[PDB]
């Protein structure tokens, strides 16, 4: 649904 | 590492004396992102200049567009003034309608 | 034609001036469709809302985590400012099918880590990025990134393209002219202009007697006009009298055929 991607901490 | 800005100063539409237009200063190719850009009219800072949202090219170098309304004339001189950590003093590029 | 959806994210630390600024800008091809800036009085700008805003807010916190970890991975002091950049998204072909996905990062302007084209494995630039790599392998991060890139990304891009077909799927050809400026009695500049085009991708070259003049052409970076379109020019210095030996060639998706132009 969301258009923005979830990020993960480096 | 650091990369110095590329600067272009130009109009949105082809320049016609007496006709309202937009003056652009496009800064690109720079790193890091902090940068100070002024548009000048006869040497003086134009107020309330807008800019685009910070973005970058696929080589990671940043770019911004700074822009304002302007009605060119034969007499008035326009320019863009840029400072960046890579520059020892502000760089001034003059508006030339052929570039 | 083919299309892309891409986010360009920047996070910048600023010791003594608050928490790192996070800005995320989303594009379809060369059209911005969303922005989120953690410094904005009004966060998000726009040319359900709730769920997307929450992801940008969480992404702000995630990039700040990342910046803290990176400083440690390089043994850096807490005094300096540092930059984390991210590109992510999907490319599709004319039929809407996935061409490829992207999820990659740079630290202080240097490539750091990237999801490979397989969407399953990583390429790490250095021993610091190897730490990130091992962490992401242990948490099966590539699988999550793959799912977004193949599912949500491609589905949203297809919907946006259809809803915005009158602009996003319209290529506007360049308007072209050649100008001529003497520099001396012996030589003149010919400048080939391209104005008003969309998307930004263009090829503009000069030839002399049908030979490319790559080394003697001044080519400016393609530049935004502010009305969605782009501009570019290419210039060559020519001996006086020889102008008609030079041709400007223009290729662009909006043209029915490539252009060959000369002075007048």
């Amino acid at each position: 649904r969301a258009f923005v991607g979830k990020k993960y901490c480096l | 590492i650091q990369r110095t800005p590329k600067i272009q100063v130009y109009s949105r539409h082809p320049a016609e004396n007496g006709k309202s237009n937009f003056l652009n200063c496009y800064v690109s190719g720079f790193h890091p992102s902090d940068i100070e850009v002024d548009l000048l009219k006869n040497g003086e800072r134009i107020e309330k200049v807008e800019h685009s949202d910070l973005s970058f090219s696929k080589d990671w170098s940043f770019y911004l567009l700074y822009y304002t309304e302007f009605t060119p004339t034969e007499k008035d001189e326009y320019a863009c003034r840029v400072n960046h950590v890579t520059l020892s003093q502000p760089k001034i590029v003059k508006w030339d309608r052929d570039m | 034609g083919s299309h892309s959806m891409r986010y360009f994210d920047t996070a910048m630390s600023r010791p003594g001036r608050g928490e790192p600024r996070f800005i995320s800008v989303g594009y379809v091809d060369d059209t911005q469709f969303v922005r989120f800036d953690s410094d904005a009085a009004s966060p998000r700008e726009e040319p359900y809302w709730d769920r997307n805003t929450q992801i940008f807010k969480t992404n702000t916190q995630t990039d700040r985590c990342s910046l803290r970890n990176l400083r440690g991975y390089y043994n850096q002091s807490e005094a300096g400012s540092h930059t984390l950049q991210s590109m992510y998204g999907c490319d599709v072909g004319p039929d809407g099918r996935l061409l490829r996905g992207h999820n990659q990062y740079a630290y202080d302007g240097k490539d750091y880590i990237a999801l490979n084209e397989d969407l399953r494995s990583w390429t790490a630039a250095d021993t610091a990025a190897q730490i990130t790599q091992r962490k992401w392998e242990a948490a099966r991060v590539a699988e999550q990134d793959r799912a977004y890139l193949e599912g949500t990304c491609v589905e949203w891009l297809r919907r946006y393209l259809e809803n915005g077909k009158d602009t996003l799927e319209r290529a506007d050809p360049p308007k072209t002219h050649v100008t001529h400026h003497p520099i001396s009695d012996h030589e003149a500049t010919l400048r080939c202009w391209a104005l008003g085009f969309y998307p930004a991708e263009i090829t503009l070259t000069w030839q002399r007697d049908g030979e490319d003049q790559t080394q003697d052409t001044e080519l400016v970076e393609t530049r935004p006009a502010g009305d969605r379109t782009f501009q570019k020019w290419a210039a060559v210095v020519v001996p006086s009298g020889e102008e008609q030996r030079y041709t400007c060639h223009v290729q662009h998706e909006g043209l029915p055929k490539p252009l060959t132009l000369r002075w007048e």
